[PDB]
């Protein structure tokens, strides 16, 4: 009956302690999950849903 | 501005700090070298290969 | 799926626009290059404001 | 040497180019034709402003 899944900005995962996931240059950000922005910080616009 | 400020005659002036604004070193941090989040991008036309 | 190093979602940026009163233009160059498909449902403007 | 008409110095100016308040995109197609040979130590980006 979770409630604090609102409350992550990033998840790096790095595999051999050198290889990023995805990797490859997959994300607009690539190297880590980006999952929350403040909006003052969002010039470039890559936030969903409003 | 300053360097000591008793009554309105009495106070003395001091030369406000030197302060050299330039370009760093062979321009670094002008252009994103290895931020990942924002790369740049050599390939061919028909540019699915950066 | 392919292995190679390759953008998953892409942002373009309009070319030559055009504001007036009444209309506001815009010109994209989406460049499709070899090797790569898109549909177009995942197609959408992302519309930044005030 | 060739004696042919060919140029020396080829400014190429961008094909479309983003500015908002974090970074600025440009982007450039650089037509090496047939028959011509291109170093790109040689390359630097030539920048006005202010």
């Amino acid at each position: 009956t979770f409630y604090l899944s609102h409350t992550f900005q990033r998840c790096s995962i790095q595999w051999d302690s050198s290889v990023p996931w995805p990797g490859n240059d997959r994300m607009l950000t690539p190297n880590w999950f980006e999952i929350k922005r403040p909006i003052n910080q969002d010039a470039e616009g890559n936030d969903t849903m409003q | 501005h300053f360097a000591d400020f008793v009554d309105d005659r009495r106070a003395t002036a001091a030369g406000n700090r030197p302060n050299y604004i330039g370009f760093r070193d062979n321009f670094i941090g002008m252009m994103y070298y290895n931020s990942g989040s924002n790369t740049g991008s050599f390939s061919s036309q028909t540019q699915q290969l950066n | 799926t392919t292995d190679r190093s390759q953008k998953l979602q892409l942002r373009v940026v309009p070319i030559q626009t055009e504001d007036n009163v009444n209309y506001y233009k815009a010109r994209f160059t989406l460049n499709v290059g070899d090797n790569r498909l898109v549909d177009l449902g995942s197609s959408y403007f992302d519309i930044k404001g005030t």
